[PDB]
RNA sequence: UUAGCUAGUAGGUGGGGUAACGGCUCACCUAGGCGACGAUCCCUAGCUGGUCUGAGAGGAUGACCAGCCACACUGGAACU
RNA sequence: UACCCGCAGAAGAAGCACCGGCUAACUCCGUGCCAGCAGCCGCGGUAAUACGGAGGGUGCAAGCGUUAAUCGGAAUUACUGGGCGUAAAGCGCACGCAGGCGGUUUGUUAAGUCAGAUGUGAAAUCCCCGGGCUCAACCUGGGAACUGCAUCUGAUACUGG
């Protein structure tokens, strides 16, 4: 019951006296189709192993996200390193309007409707992180009410 | 950057010049083959790439690449150039249209025929 | 002078006329003072083919404006209907 | 005009790029 | 109940005439800053009552000269 | 020099929130006081106390819920360099209605929602998320 | 303006049964439905993000027998209309006259239905309609005209339909050969496997 | 990488002229007027409703249709 | 003329681009840094999914490709919406006119600001709800919109005087 998407796999090298030692990084993400999402970044000498590692990493250190129905609660910006990332809640039926790495994270999270742009860098690893941050910071109405000492009716 | 600054002196749009200026915003132009000759490309490539120096209708002397396997162009042969620059070649910014004016279609070609001015074979 | 007249505005072979107050010198479909109704000869059953803002027309007439023959006819028809 | 013919870039000494040796390293293969 | 503009008198050298700068506090189209833009006007005044640096109220009228199509209605704060 | 006082106040508040300070004092002004009151009403601060005769100090008491701050973000919108006025239809919704936008209207300073209800726009002082 | 070629090939490509054949004979018997078409069928390459969406789009288009420009137009219309976009699009697709006919059971296949429509067989509120792309509104009775009522194909189609699952949103008479389009269908009435959302996404890049 | 420009020039008086106000024009008097909120000079260009693109803000554009302008072999001029 | 009815018989009616990655679609043969391809990265020097042909597929379809040109993507002139220690970017340092901005209280004014009304903002176009051509495009009724300008009547927190 946890859908998992491998966002990207990338070959990285460490030079040694002999020559180049290659290795593979694999950036995956997992989620339950509701709030919970986690990204994993696993590295190994062969790809499948790396992917597995990434998956494992994802499965621990998840994070919950308040979702008003199928979408976000209000427009949120998230940043991390180079990627800065805007994501705005949307009407039913619009789908996930978002690019690449960002899309994948959203999909697993179980947001079905978003308008989302990635400014700055689009380094998948950074962008996913940024997205996660954005999701995390985003607060629900109830939460806000609790914070402020009011009812959800009073805020609307 | 400052709003005041902007007001004083606003933001300049980066004026991008054309890469095919001898066309003069035309989709093709006619010209005559002043000379026709091979040229070697730059590194890393190797070839004898067929090119023609072309005096265009609008005064401009350009040099136009000649696509396809084989061609008929001589000096004083009227042809249609179209824009498109061969990358390996320094100074070439235009292709001849094959199958327009004196430039003939490519012989024996049976795929991408339209790009090489070739009619559909009857059988 | 100012005239009340038709102004061909439709498709090819399916003309829909607009009735307009307009200086006579101007072109048929060009500049006009006021659009005071319309007329549709290719009108189906169960729909108003013609409709004239009659008060406006009256006012224009008073002011001292001619009425095209067709427009006059239309007006008459409207009156009859009423 | 033979010397000039020999001179032309056409007839410049090509050397084949390595695949396993010194210039071995390709960042991206011919196919993914 | 007439359309009338205020403004300072920039100059009063030419006779039966003054030039009156009218300030207007317009919003910028793009940047949304509010700029003070200025409109010099050649205004007619019989008797030459206005001094320089003088605030003065003026109305629009039929053209009295080439450049002159505004006439003054009253003077205010003529201190030097 | 000091050019914007409201902005300064906002900044102070933000810093207090950051630094887990109980209270945040500053020189008082009427507008500032009004803003504080508005905030209190909306529930972003606990209390404000203006104190003094000759030179009175406003003293806000910041709010913390479950460790973290309540005033999550707080921006000056209009500012001396570049003012912003808004007609009642153009009034913003901060955080899609969860946050508030303090707006100075002819019937006093108030939250955006209040202004909307009234049926009047005005100068947009600050957003508070 | 139509796909005239092999029908089962398309189905194979898709993966699923597109109902491009009458449903007398099970699709497995007519073709290797699992294996994709061509020389490189057995190989199943891992499909891209764009690619899956594209495939989905094709599937829907294939099902209804709609070329691309028309499809695009439909999508645009859906977008314009109030409410969920994908759902709207689906509804629009359904609303097509030929589709309606097929649903009723006067054409074995959608293609057949389309053909019938073309060949002046289908009256819509007593007026012969020839356009397959015609949108059938609510409470629009839609019938075979008396000339085409005698055709053996029509009865066969009806029979086939009777075996198939009936749609709730129509109401059809086998004896009278006339059906009433009662209401535009809710998403729940249509097939669940269609990921309209993917299609929507595709037309936003 | 165009900084100064202007003597009917800016204003006044009085004649003349116009369907009409007006340096529109003439005579005399005053010495002004415009300009870094870009005058003057140079290059380009018919303007608008609109069109295309864009999430928008913008950007580009101004075929067709409609409004306005100017022109009618080139340069002048009047007559009716 | 549209439209309708009858007649015959699958009869008269499918192509163009692409298939190395970006980008949906892969194999065999020939050639072998040639011939050629190419939008970018690049491919080709005898096992080429990148050249040419074939078979197979993919995408569009009475069109399909190329070229030109505009906006987009380009937050790559950044008002919305960027930056300047080392990536391009802080005048060598000051004074200072014009300009921009301006602590705090009360009164007043009402210029900015906000509200409401009036006049205007041509028609068409765009958008909304409808109607008419078998459908559509197209035509079309009514609305909304035309973010503005001017005036009048209020409001006076904020800015200005
Ligand atoms: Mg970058
Ligand atoms: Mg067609
Ligand atoms: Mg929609
Ligand atoms: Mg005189
Ligand atoms: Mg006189
Ligand atoms: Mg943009
Ligand atoms: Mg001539
Ligand atoms: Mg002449
Ligand atoms: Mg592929
Ligand atoms: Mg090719
Ligand atoms: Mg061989
Ligand atoms: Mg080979
Ligand atoms: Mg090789
Ligand atoms: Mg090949
Ligand atoms: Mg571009
Ligand atoms: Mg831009
Ligand atoms: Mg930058
Ligand atoms: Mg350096
Ligand atoms: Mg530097
Ligand atoms: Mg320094
Ligand atoms: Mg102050
Ligand atoms: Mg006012
Ligand atoms: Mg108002
Ligand atoms: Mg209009
Ligand atoms: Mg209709
Ligand atoms: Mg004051
Ligand atoms: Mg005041």
């Amino acid at each position: 019951e946890l859908q998992e998407k491998l966002i990207a796999v990338n070959r990285v090298s460490k030079t040694v006296k002999g020559g180049r030692i290659f290795s593979f990084t694999a950036l995956t993400v997992v989620g339950d189709g509701n709030g919970r999402v986690g990204f994993g970044y696993g590295k190994a000498r062969e790809v499948p192993a790396a992917i597995q590692k990434a998956m494992e990493k994802a499965r621990r250190n998840m994070i919950n996200v308040a979702l008003n129905n199928g979408t976000l609660q209000h427009p949120v910006k998230g940043v991390h390193t180079g990627s800065r990332v805007f994501m705005q809640p949307a009407s039913e039926g619009t789908g996930i309007i978002a690019g690449g790495a960002m899309r994948a994270v959203l999909e697993v999270a179980g947001v079905h409707n978003v308008l989302a742009k990635a400014y700055g860098s689009t380094n998948p690893i950074n962008v996913v992180r940024a997205t996660i941050d954005g999701l995390e910071n985003m607060n629900s109405p109830e939460m806000v009410a609790a914070k402020r000492g009011k009812s959800v009716e009073e805020i609307l | 950057a400052t709003v005041n600054q902007l007001v004083r002196k606003p933001r300049a749009r980066k004026v991008a010049k054309s890469n095919v200026p001898a066309l003069e915003a035309c989709p093709q132009k006619r010209g005559v083959c002043t000379r026709v000759y091979t040229t070697t490309p730059k590194k890393p490539n190797s070839a004898l790439r067929k090119v023609c120096r072309v005096r265009l209708t609008n005064g401009f002397e350009v040099t136009s690449y000649i696509g396809g396997e084989g061609h008929n162009l001589q000096e004083h042969s009227v042809i249609l150039i179209r824009g498109g620059r061969v990358k390996d070649l320094p100074g070439v910014r235009y292709h001849t249209v094959r199958g327009a004016l004196d430039c003939s279609g490519v012989k024996d070609r049976k795929q991408a025929r339209s790009k090489y001015g070739v009619k559909r074979p009857k059988a | 002078m100012v005239t009340i007249r038709l102004a061909r505005h439709g498709a090819k072979k399916r003309p829909f006329y607009q009735v307009v107050v307009a200086d006579s010198r101007n072109a048929r479909n060009g500049r006009f003072i006021e659009r005071v109704g319309f007329f549709n000869p290719i009108a189906s059953e169960k729909e108003e083919g013609t409709r004239l803002d009659l008060d406006r027309i009256a006012h224009w007439v008073g002011q001292g404006a001619t009425i095209s023959d067709r427009v006059a006819a239309l007006i008459k028809e409207v009156n009859k209907a009423a | 005009a033979i010397e000039t013919l020999l001179h032309d870039p056409l007839f410049r000494q090509r050397v084949e790029k390595n695949k396993k040796g010194k210039g071995s390293y390709m960042r991206k293969g011919k196919h993914g | 109940k007439i359309r009338t503009l205020q403004g300072r008198v920039v100059s009063d050298k030419m006779e039966k005439s003054i030039v009156v700068a009218i300030e207007r506090f317009v919003k910028h189209p793009i940047y949304g800053k509010f700029i003070k833009r200025t409109t010099k006007l050649h205004v007619h005044d019989e008797n030459n009552e206005c001094g320089i640096g003088d605030v003065v109220e003026i109305r629009e009228c039929r053209p009295l000269s080439k450049t002159k199509s505004w006439t003054l209605v009253r003077v205010v704060e003529k201190a030097v | 020099s000091m050019q914007d006082p409201i902005a300064d106040m906002l900044t102070r508040i933000r810093n207090g929130q950051a630094a887990n300070k109980a209270a945040v004092t500053m020189p008082s002004s009427k507008l500032k006081v009004a803003i504080a009151n508005v905030l209190k009403e909306e529930g972003f601060i606990e209390d404000f106390k203006v104190e003094g005769d000759t030179k009175p100090e406003l003293e806000l008491t910041l709010k913390y819920f479950q460790g973290k701050a309540v005033v999550e973000s707080i921006q000056r919108v209009s500012r001396p360099g570049l003012r912003i006025y808004k007609r009642k239809d153009e009034l913003p919704k901060v955080m899609a209605g969860l946050g508030i936008a303090v707006v100075s209207t002819s019937k006093g300073v108030m939250t955006d929602r209040a202004a909307r209800q009234a049926g009047l726009g005005g100068e947009i002082i600050c957003y508070v998320a | 303006a139509r796909y005239l070629g092999p029908k089962l090939k398309l189905s194979r490509r898709e993966g699923t049964d597109l109902f491009l054949k009458s449903g007398v004979r099970a699709i497995d018997t007519k073709c290797k439905i699992e294996q994709a078409p061509g020389q490189h069928g057995a190989r199943k390459p891992r499909l891209s993000d764009y690619g899956v969406q594209l495939r989905e789009k094709q599937k829907v288009r294939r099902i209804y027998g709609v070329l691309e420009r028309q499809f695009r137009n439909y999508y645009k219309e859906a977008a314009r209309l109030k409410g969920n976009t994908g759902e709207n699009l689906l509804a629009l697709l359904e609303g097509r006259l030929d589709n309606v006919v097929y649903r009723m059971g006067f054409g074995a296949t959608r293609a057949e239905a389309r053909q019938l429509v073309s060949h002046k067989a289908i009256m819509v509120n007593g007026r012969v309609v020839n356009i397959a792309s015609y949108q059938v509104s609510p409470n629009d009775v839609v019938s075979i005209r008396e000339k085409a009522k005698k055709q053996s194909r029509v009865k066969a189609a009806l029979e086939l339909a009777e075996q198939r699952e009936k749609p709730t949103w129509l109401e059809v008479d086998a004896g009278k050969m006339e059906g009433t389009f009662k209401r535009k269908p809710e998403r729940s009435d249509l097939s669940a496997d269609i990921n309209e959302h993917l299609i929507v996404e595709l037309y936003s890049k």
